[PDB]
RNA sequence: CGGUAUCUAACCAGAAAGCCACGGCUAACUACGUGCCAGCAGCCGCGGUAAUACGUAGGUGGCAAGCGUUGUCCGGAUUUAUUGGGCGUAAAGCGCGCGCAGGCGGUCUUUUAAGUCUGAUGUGAAAGCCCCCGGCUUAACCGGGGAGGGUCAUUGGAAACUG
RNA sequence: GGUGCAUUAGCUAGUUGGUAGGGUAAUGGCCUACCAAGGCAACGAUGCAUAGCCGACCUGAGAGGGUGAUCGGCCACACUGG
């Protein structure tokens, strides 16, 4: 465009959107509202548990959970590492990352950090799945 | 020092005659591990210039985070980048000490130095860092003089670099003057390390 | 000649440049003059005469090939737009091709390279670039 | 001594009593394309005795505030 | 006295009336340091003898590139193709900053310090084109002069 | 009520005062009207430098220096001087 | 603060290393267990009994009192393109005219100096980035000196180009 | 000089100017009585939403883009309203 034609109006870059929306609001209880601050995870309790199959072309049995967030949202998360001891109904910490595989889930539970223990026999990539050291 | 690692392993994966000449790569010159005495992978050229930024501060043996620090430091100065960057990395006493040949190595060149046991113009300085200007004295503090280690390390005495001096009978010694590439060991570029900050 | 007629004439320079035409002429006018004559005090321009009219005269520009056929004015660029105009400071005039090149610069006293411009600090309007 | 501030402009109205509103038209380097706009903005001036009169040009100066907003007083009328 | 180096094999295959037949195509470019420089193609059913064919091709498209102070002389742009790449002297020790079949050219060539940057596509065909077509419009101070009637001082 | 007096600066335990002119409002660190010099307390042999000039105009303007900042001026010399300009 | 900094003298290798990764991007490979199950995943995608991609073990690579994961911002992104993009077929020329405001405007001469360029004066605090020296056993840090940073103001000049 | 929204087009009635007087440290519709009907807005008035401002910080080759914590300057507030 000639340069009047963009001095009467401008340029305007896009909107790039987040990934993680339920990671990037909060409630104030006293005013009902939905404040809009930063936060890299949040404690919710948990609905219901269980398992999901993968989509296409993937064949395994994954297991989900769906839960509720301080903030009053319910959204699913998975939980990763082998077998898990999460009754219905407990306070877990969740995070970000989606997982290709399974179609809703995009938040990630934190293994080893509230209710949900620690892995059971992780010689390596202790780090994750919350570990102590096998003294 | 730093890394308490066996000695042999990082100066034959690397390809060069760290700390010397030949007495890692004497005998088995086969790159470490299980594998190594198999057959060699043509290296891409990511890896033809990381290997070589370890060539140098693998020689030296000192930790990365300062190899930055005095990379950045070496370009605020006059002259060709990679170059100095070389010069620079030579003035740590380290080396003053290792080239005098009080020390037989590097490494325990260190060691010397963290005990304290020399002293630039007369006064103790601990630490293997300190970098040394030009028309400064190296001596050994007058107080382990007569330690069994020192003297037989001076036993060697290879060849004294051109751009220092030295005498045994006072243990003093000094930095005339600034090096010039070619007085270094300069067997590896030096292009293929500052390409790979530049990234 | 619509709305530049010094776009124009850097444009018709081009255009026989490309299919190595020798002659051309165009309309005169006391801007185009010196700005043909900065030419053929580089070689640019093998020569350039004028011819008088009766409307207001005609230029006729004889350009320059070197032998071995090759080119010796190899491209034009204009800077001040008219939907644009730009000034440039004395400091900041730019050096074209590292100096190779040559621009044109009308300053506060009479139309100027940029070679002495500098020498003399003075700015202005930034004609064309050539090179 | 110190001088206030002396502008130009043409005359805009004058259907206020014993004041005038004049427009002062200036070139403006744009904030980022660097295209000169033309930008304009409208004063009030001081009138005793209503000389001046619609489309003349004159010279305002800055003065204490007289009113409201008056706080300009006129040197002379250029032209008419 | 040549240098040649590889930059890229691809893996190509048409389709037959009873299956498919597959080919290998190699790009090399070929130099020595002083500033003569080349890029050749090849094409063979078997890779290692895709490479020997490529080699005798760019042994017959040798050019010459300006190297004022071990530098290039001025700026350029290249603009074969859909690739555009443009190259920008650097300063004394910087070293050649290139993107991947760029450098490729400019190492065998024997230039020191330069810049550069791949501004149209990324196929490795399209981008030593540009870049050969880069260097033809380089060119040193005295070629300059002789053509205008200067000499060295004035022009710089 | 404008008063000579110092302003700490330096690492902890290594304090660097400043010779600098205020109105006794402001905080410590704070707006200054101008600097004079500096004052290191380091050194055995107090390291002191003032403009020596400008302190003297000031002066006759009404400022009424720190208790220690008038030892310093006095060991400097310059106390003497400003006893004898009030004569004239 | 505080018998805190520091110095001196004696004793013992003894009391002091972990985290991530190893198919490609990307530096770094084998054996066993499992057999579209359990599972991994930043993208390509790995697993259906001979897995350099799951789990473990040996070895190697990276970095180091830290190493990883998640979250927010800039870059690569010429992917809002003034510097620095386009519209035949890839998204993109309104169905087409008459036209207000607006934007732009053939050749020459004289004049004005709003734009334009330039000289001087004042001012743009201190700390901060940069540069030059000096202090902390070195560095981080801490000092002194300068430079820059404005579509800034007053005043004097130039008249080629725009008005 | 420095934010978005036009799926936000008209706003203002001490308003805009004038004659006297009142009130303050001071000029002033700041206020009063009277006179006239003006003033602002597509060069974004009005309304809505968001936000303390700057020296600076992070990034970038550069133009730019994001932020206004600690340190310094200015402003506003002190459980909410007068
Ligand atoms: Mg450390
Ligand atoms: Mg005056
Ligand atoms: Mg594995
Ligand atoms: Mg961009
Ligand atoms: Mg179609
Ligand atoms: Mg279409
Ligand atoms: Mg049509
Ligand atoms: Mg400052
Ligand atoms: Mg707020
Ligand atoms: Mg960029």
């Amino acid at each position: 465009p000639t340069i009047n034609q963009l001095v009467r109006k401008p340029r305007q870059s896009k909107i790039k959107k987040s990934t993680s929306p339920a990671l990037n609001k909060g409630l104030n209880s006293f005013k009902r509202e939905l404040t809009d601050v930063n936060s890299p995870q949040k404690r919710g309790v948990c609905t219901r548990v269980g398992t999901m199959t993968p989509k296409k072309p993937n064949s395994a049995l994954r297991k989900y959970a769906r839960v509720r967030l301080s903030n009053g949202i319910e959204v699913t998360a998975y939980i990763p590492g082998i077998g898990h001891n999460l009754q219905e109904h407990s306070v877990v910490l969740i995070r970000g990352g989606r997982v290709k595989d399974l179609p809703g889930v995009r938040y990630h539970i934190v293994r080893g950090a509230l209710d949900t223990a620690g892995v059971e026999n992780r010689g390596q990539s202790r780090s994750k799945y919350g570990t102590k050291k096998p003294k | 020092a730093r890394y308490t690692g066996p000695s042999w392993k990082v100066s034959r994966r690397l390809g060069i005659s760290l700390s010397g000449t030949g007495k890692e790569l004497e005998r088995r010159p086969y790159a470490p591990g299980q594998h190594g005495p198999t057959q060699r992978k043509k290296i891409s050229e990511y890896g033809l210039q990381q290997a070589e930024k370890q060539k140098l501060r693998h020689m030296y043996g000192l930790t990365e985070r300062q190899f930055k620090n005095t990379f950045n430091k070496a370009g605020k100065l006059q002259g060709k980048h990679g170059e100095n960057f070389m010069i620079l990395l030579e003035q740590r006493l380290d080396n003053i000490v290792y080239r005098l040949g009080l020390a037989r190595t590097r490494r325990a060149a260190r060691q010397l130095v963290n005990h304290g046991h020399i002293t630039v113009d007369g006064k103790r300085v601990d630490i293997p860092s300190y970098q040394v200007s030009v028309g400064q004295v190296i001596s050994v503090r007058e107080k382990s003089a007569k330690n069994s280690a020192i003297a037989e390390s001076l036993e060697v005495s290879s060849f004294v670099p051109e751009y220092v001096t030295f005498d045994a009978e006072t243990l003093t010694g000094s930095l005339n003057r600034l090096p010039e590439r070619s007085e270094l060991a300069a067997e590896i570029n030096e292009a293929f390390i500052v390409e790979f900050y530049s990234r | 000649v619509m709305t530049d007629p010094i776009a124009d004439f850097l444009t018709r320079i081009r255009n026989a440049n490309m299919v190595k035409h020798d002659k051309l002429e165009l309309p005169a006018s006391k801007i185009k003059k010196e700005i043909a004559e900065i030419l053929k005090r580089e070689g640019f321009i093998r020569d350039v005469e004028y011819i008088e009219d009766d409307n207001a005269g005609t230029i006729r520009v004889f350009l320059k090939y070197g032998a071995t056929g090759e080119r010796v004015i190899t491209g034009l660029k204009r800077i001040s737009k008219p939907g644009l105009r730009v000034y440039a400071k004395s400091t900041e005039v730019p050096k074209v091709l590292n100096g190779l090149g040559i621009a044109i610069v009308s300053t506060s006293q009479g139309v100027l390279t940029d070679k002495e411009a500098r020498a003399k600090q003075v700015g202005g309007e930034v004609l064309a670039y050539v090179w | 001594r110190n001088q206030r501030k002396v502008y130009t402009g043409r005359v805009v109205s004058d259907k206020m009593d014993k004041t005038i509103t004049v427009v002062v038209e200036t070139y403006k380097k744009h904030g980022l394309y660097g295209k000169r706009v033309k930008y304009s903005k409208k004063f009030k001036a001081h009138d005793e005795n209503n000389i001046a009169k619609t489309g003349d040009v004159v010279r305002i100066s800055e003065t204490r505030p007289l009113s409201a907003t008056k706080h300009f007083r006129l040197l002379e009328v250029v032209e008419e | 006295d040549l240098e040649e180096r590889v930059v890229t094999i691809n893996r190509v295959a048409k389709v037959v009336k009873g299956g498919r037949r597959f080919r290998f195509t190699a790009l090399v470019v070929v130099g020595d340091k002083n500033g003569h420089v080349g890029f050749g193609t090849g094409k063979a059913q078997e890779v290692p003898d895709a490479i020997r064919k490529a080699v005798e091709d760019a042994k017959k498209n040798m050019v010459f590139v300006p190297t004022v102070d071990t530098t290039i002389p001025h700026t350029v742009v290249g603009h074969f193709g859909g690739g555009e790449i443009l190259l920008k002297p650097a300063s004394a020790g910087s070293g050649v900053t290139a993107g991947g079949p760029v450098r490729a050219v400019l190492e065998l060539a024997g230039v020191a310090d330069v810049s550069s940057k791949s501004l149209g596509s990324n196929t490795p065909i399209n981008m030593v084109r540009a870049t050969i077509d880069g260097i033809k419009q380089l060119k040193n101070a005295e070629d300059v002069a002789k053509l205008r009637g200067k000499t060295v001082e004035e022009l710089l | 009520a404008v008063k000579i007096r110092l302003k700490r600066m330096g690492s902890k335990k290594k304090p660097f005062y400043r010779i600098v002119v205020a109105d006794s409002r402001f905080p410590r660190d704070g707006r200054s009207i101008e600097t004079i010099g500096t004052y290191n307390p380091l050194l055995d042999p107090v390291e002191v430098k003032i403009d020596e000039e400008a302190t003297l105009k000031w002066m006759h303007n009404g400022a009424k220096p720190s208790d220690t900042v008038r030892n310093l001026l006095s060991r400097e010399g310059i106390m003497e001087k400003f006893h004898n300009q009030k004569l004239g």
